[PDB]
RNA sequence: UAGCUAGUAGGUGGGGUAACGGCUCACCUAGGCGACGAUCCCUAGCUGGUCUGAGAGGAUGACCAGCCACACUGGAACUGA
RNA sequence: CCCGCAGAAGAAGCACCGGCUAACUCCGUGCCAGCAGCCGCGGUAAUACGGAGGGUGCAAGCGUUAAUCGGAAUUACUGGGCGUAAAGCGCACGCAGGCGGUUUGUUAAGUCAGAUGUGAAAUCCCCGGGCUCAACCUGGGAACUGCAUCUGAUACUGGCAAG
């Protein structure tokens, strides 16, 4: 790695392969679920993971975790998706937004409702 | 854009006086100044250096009333100047118009003084001004507009100012309710509880 | 072959049947991940939440009567736009839609083609590939999917 | 005072013109190591009077061909 | 042609004029040749709003530059200003 | 192949002061002498001397203050593999001016301080400390 | 009139025939705020002991650095056990801009204005193993003058 | 992506142009380019700057200013400074 | 912009409180679920899920995602490595290339110094000025690290000559 080697070959740098390819820098994308399904983990861990196969406007079909506590989705349900990766899910790099575009407004939540679209309940 | 909750909770949180009430009474008479607010406010937590830094920043903010974003502006400008940054930071913090009025004892609490500025009661160098964050220059002469020179609050605050230490850099005349910002106050001219070096350290994270 | 998929079918069919739900395809994949995928058919509709209901009940009957001793992973699924058809009856229900299929044999001239169903028989399914009404034995088909196209 | 360059011919296979190669010693932009770079040219060799290697001296002129824009002005060594 | 005119600067409802010279074909705030002063309509005696390097101007109009009537007035002022 | 005499000369001091020798010597050269002379009067050594004619050798009396060599860190900056030149204003400072940077100028070889006194850039040869 | 500061505490294991036996290693520095400082590190069965004994060794080993005015006298780096630490004096009132581990070391010594940065691994014991050495390797404007046999301005 | 090029490289003459010029043509010469990356391929308007960074750099060229390019697609010219 | 009027009268929210990371308990809660930037969390009690109280931060905003740099010395010119962690070609010869002992002369290319031209304006920066402050606008300067040219300097490197 001497200078005379740099002049004959400058230092390179590998590109930043986007962990969220199906977004193409779009902060969100609209999509239609082409399948709905849940998956339990191995014998030791018992849990249910909500997730949909969804075709995007760009043409990609991906997997997006269903935020949970709102489940009104089925084949041909449009939905807006954002790039969020949950641990314990192998291919889920996207989270369905909760609170817009054909997603049920979750039942009343007194805390952190904005992250679910629940409006401030007017007592 | 101004904090409007209870006052003493801050002092009880920052564990010291902040001159948030007129001062006719002692703090303990009005609160548990020795103990933090809230259910768990009695127990003494094991904080961190970072916690120290934050807690000192929130102090000087709260003792002056600058919100966050407006504050670091003062800092980000204070660092740009010459001399000891954290030093001159306080210096310009001592330059806020309201604070000067408060220092001049026209207002018991700074908020009370701030309300005066906001309520168009003070003229710097003969001309009216109503922005509280209006910086001031040496030799400037603030004053009271006659529409308020007869206000009950201004005379009572003047009767409360001499109960506290007469500032040096700025000189007042309570006779006609107008004073002179002669000199830019120095670091020593302020208190000593303030640790400006850690205030810089915080934003320098 | 069939990893005693017969028992898998009965074990899943019972709770699913109890749910008033119809069962369509059972598939298990070992090695890559011992995960089982189930295709269900609810006429009213199939939300994920219901898939959770059946996932719990089937998990329950699966737990006691499971002697395969593979890793315990299995997902519940509802037919995708591209949905596999396993029964002759399934071919019958999709009278006139495109279905892709691949022959089990990898010999040359294998039926790796898609067609549109014209007629449905038990052993033989008529699908139109290259303008020809071909008939296929479903047992000799490795895997087949219907209408991968979204309209 | 006219400007001029002092290169060194590398070819004269063409009628009354030559291919001078200049040599500029330049420091690398980033790596700081000095380097030598050449700039070939197409100089009008009036009279066809330069061999190979013979270091010459040129001068910039109006275009004379698709390529040439340089006139020879002298020879400072004749190709030993 | 080559003229001496006013490019508009400052902000909305608070305009500021840089008196420059430029080919007339160029936009009011496009390129120019030699900024030769400024104009401030809203000076109000707070600060000078008319500084001119009229000799440089004189040099320009001397060699065929023409004058916007506004600055033509402005020039008249500084002469009256003396 | 010894493609640098100066670096060698320096290491001969570093590996010299380290080995705690009383004195070290090199095949001399009109340059090294100039290199020595400046640091010599700069207290970093006691004295040098050169003898011999066909193969003159330079010989240096190393220094130690308190069981510790006076000079302790030596590094040739402008090296054959990569040269270095600095203008007047950008003349470096060694250990905030406690160290010394030996630079050659058209006016010869001297410390960095003397250079920015005369206001002459040049080629930075070594940092001494 | 000293000044102390814990740095880090780890729970280390030790596997015995039956299971293991945890322990606790403390790590701390002690300085006089006047360019004189040492550090200590000692294991124990439980935290206060470790924090106590390690605190005491640091009362020895207190080297005396020749800083000037809460700041160093020249940039300086120090590399120990795979950890590299660059430091350099800073302007007046700049403060102590340094990673966590170093900040205390700089603090208790008496430094007020210093830039700093670590490199490589950031194991706390290593960087202080790598910092105090860097500190003592400073040189007064007369330590040179002495060792160079000159007057102060003769170098300055 | 290793060879590339025959108006190609050069000269002579004529034509042509507001102007120099394979600009064009005749003619002659057989060159010219390339590892200091020719050729090919993908991508892209460029810059002042902008964001970041302690710095060196990295990123970027929205707004504003300079320059270029284009005006359904393709081609051609006319008029005219 | 000013003056007058009435009346506290018309005007506060959003995240978060296991650690990182400032800020904690109660009750459900049952590994059902749900939470999640990572590490992780959940049982008969969970300061990590839900509600509640309390608290922290920020504020006409507050969070999430995206994108870029930074942190990253993680392409290491500044500023990394290669015995075993990834990394010395199986070995050799050798062209191009890179690099080169020592003395003198010469050259002035590199190099350095100086001058001169240029490096648009805006922008950034310093000192001002003006909008009541600020943002904003503006004077002047600095700077634009560049390039070219001229005149010098000769230690260094190169060229030439002679050793
Ligand atoms: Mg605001
Ligand atoms: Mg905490
Ligand atoms: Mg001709
Ligand atoms: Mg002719
Ligand atoms: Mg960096
Ligand atoms: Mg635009
Ligand atoms: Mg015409
Ligand atoms: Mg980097
Ligand atoms: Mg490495
Ligand atoms: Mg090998
Ligand atoms: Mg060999
Ligand atoms: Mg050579
Ligand atoms: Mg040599
Ligand atoms: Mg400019
Ligand atoms: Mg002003
Ligand atoms: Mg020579």
């Amino acid at each position: 790695a001497t200078v005379n080697q740099l002049v004959r070959k400058p230092r390179a740098r590998k590109v930043a392969k986007s962990n969220v390819p199906a977004l193409e820098a779009c902060p969100q994308k609209r999509g239609v679920c082409t399948r709905v399904y849940t998956t339990t983990p191995k014998k030791p861990n018992s849990a249910l993971r909500k997730v949909c196969r969804v075709r995007l406007t760009n043409g990609f079909e991906v997997t997006s975790y269903i935020g949970g506590e709102g489940h009104n989705l089925q084949e041909h349900s449009v939905i807006l998706i954002r790039g969020g990766r949950v641990k314990d899910l192998p291919g889920v790099r996207y989270h369905t937004v909760r609170g817009a575009l054909d997603c049920s407004g979750v039942k009343d939540r007194k805390q952190a409702r904005s992250k679910y679209g629940v409006k401030r309940p007017k007592a | 854009a101004r904090y409007l909750g209870p006052k003493l909770k801050l002092s009880r949180r920052e564990g010291t006086d902040l001159f948030l009430k007129s001062g006719v009474r002692a703090i303990d008479t009005k609160c548990k100044i020795e103990q933090a607010p809230g259910q768990h406010g009695a127990r003494k937590p094991r904080l961190s250096d970072y916690g120290v830094q934050l807690r000192e920043k929130q102090k000087v903010r709260r003792i002056y009333g600058v919100l966050e974003r407006q504050f670091r502006n003062y800092y980000k400008e204070a660092a740009r100047l010459k001399g000891n940054t954290g030093e001159n930071l306080l210096a310009l913090l001592e330059g806020r118009l309201d604070n000067v009025v408060y220092r001049m004892g026209f207002g018991a609490t700074r908020a009370e003084a701030r309300q005066l500025v906001s309520h168009k009661a003070i003229m710097v160098n003969g001309r009216v001004v109503n922005i509280a964050s209006y910086q001031v220059s040496p030799n400037d002469v603030v004053s009271i507009r006659e529409k308020a020179k007869k206000q009950s609050r201004v005379k009572a605050a003047l009767e409360l100012a001499e109960q506290r230490e007469k500032p040096t850099w700025l000189e007042v005349d309570a006779g006609k309710m107008e004073g002179t910002f002669k000199r830019k106050p120095e670091r020593s001219d302020l208190s000593a509880d303030i640790n400006e070096h850690l205030i810089v350290e915080l934003y320098s994270k | 072959m069939s990893t005693l998929e017969q028992k898998l079918t009965e074990m899943i069919t019972a709770p699913v049947e109890a749910l008033g739900f119809e069962l369509v395809g059972i598939e298990f994949i070992r090695g890559r991940t011992s995960t089982l995928r189930i295709y269900i058919d609810s006429e009213d509709g199939i939300n994920v939440d219901d898939c959770a209901d059946v996932s719990h009940q089937v998990s329950a009957v699966l737990d006691v009567e499971d002697p395969i001793t593979v890793a315990y992973n299995l997902e519940v699924s509802s037919p995708g736009l591209d949905r596999p058809l396993f029964t002759a009856e399934h071919y019958a229900r999709f009278v006139g839609e495109e279905v892709t299929l691949v022959l089990r044999m990898a010999v040359q001239n294998r039926r790796k083609w898609q067609g549109v169903i014209k007629a449905v028989d038990g052993e033989m399914i008529t699908v139109t590939v290259e303008g020809k009404d071909e008939v296929f034995a479903l047992s000799n088909i490795q895997k087949a999917n219907l209408v991968p196209h979204f309209a | 005072k006219i400007r001029t360059l002092q290169g060194r011919v590398v070819s004269d296979k063409m009628e009354k013109s030559i291919v001078v190669a200049i040599e500029r010693f330049v420091k690398h932009p980033i790596y700081g190591k000095f380097i030598k770079r050449t700039t070939k040219l197409h100089v009008h060799d009036e009279n066809n009077e330069c061999g190979i290697g013979d270091v010459v001296e040129i001068r910039e002129c109006r275009p004379l061909s698709k390529t040439k824009s340089w006139t020879l002005v002298r020879v400072v060594e004749k190709a030993v | 042609m080559v003229t001496i005119r006013l490019a508009r600067h400052g902000a909305k409802k608070r305009p500021f004029y840089q008196v420059v010279v430029a080919d007339s074909r160029n936009a009011r705030n496009g390129r120019f040749i030699e900024r030769v002063g400024f104009f401030n309509p809203i000076a109000s005696e707070k600060e000078e709003g008319t500084r001119l390097d009229l000799d440089r101007i004189a040099h320009w109009v001397g060699q065929g530059a023409t004058i916007s009537d506004r600055v033509a007035a402005l020039i008249k002022e500084v002469n009256k200003a003396a | 192949s010894m493609q640098d005499p100066i670096a060698d000369m320096l290491t001969r001091i570093r590996n010299g002061q380290a080995a705690n020798k009383a004195a070290v010597t090199m095949p001399s050269s009109k340059l090294k002498v100039a290199i020595a002379n400046v640091l010599k009067e700069e207290g970093f050594i006691e004295d040098f001397k050169v003898e011999g004619d066909t193969k003159p050798e330079l010989e240096l009396t190393l220094k130690y203050f308190q069981g510790k060599a006076v000079v302790e860190s030596i590094q040739r900056v402008s090296r054959p593999g990569l040269r270095i030149y600095k203008r007047k204003d950008e003349l470096p400072k060694v250990m905030a001016g406690l160290g010394i940077a030996v630079v050659s100028t058209s006016k010869g070889v001297m410390t960095d301080r003397a250079a920015r006194q005369a206001g002459l850039g040049g080629e930075i040869i070594c940092y001494v400390a | 009139e000293l000044q102390e500061k814990l740095i880090a505490v780890n729970r280390v294991s030790k596997t015995v025939k039956g299971g293991r036996i945890f322990s606790f290693t403390a790590l701390t520095v002690v300085g006089d705020g006047n360019g004189r400082v040492g550090f200590g590190y000692g294991k124990a069965r439980e935290v206060p002991a470790a924090i106590q004994k390690a605190m005491e060794k640091a009362r020895r080993n207190m080297i005396n650095v020749a800083l000037n005015n809460g700041t160093l006298q020249h940039p300086v780096k120090g590399v120990h056990t795979g950890s590299r630490v660059f430091m350099q004096p800073a302007s007046e009132g700049t403060g102590i801009i340094a990673g966590g581990a170093m900040r205390a070391v700089l603090e208790v010594a008496g430094v007020h204005n210093v830039l700093a940065k670590a490199y490589g691994s950031t194991n706390p014991i290593n960087v202080v193993r790598a910092t105090i050495d860097g500190l003592e390797n400073m040189n007064s404007p007369e330590m040179v003058a002495a060792k160079r046999g000159k007057s102060v301005e003769e170098i300055l």
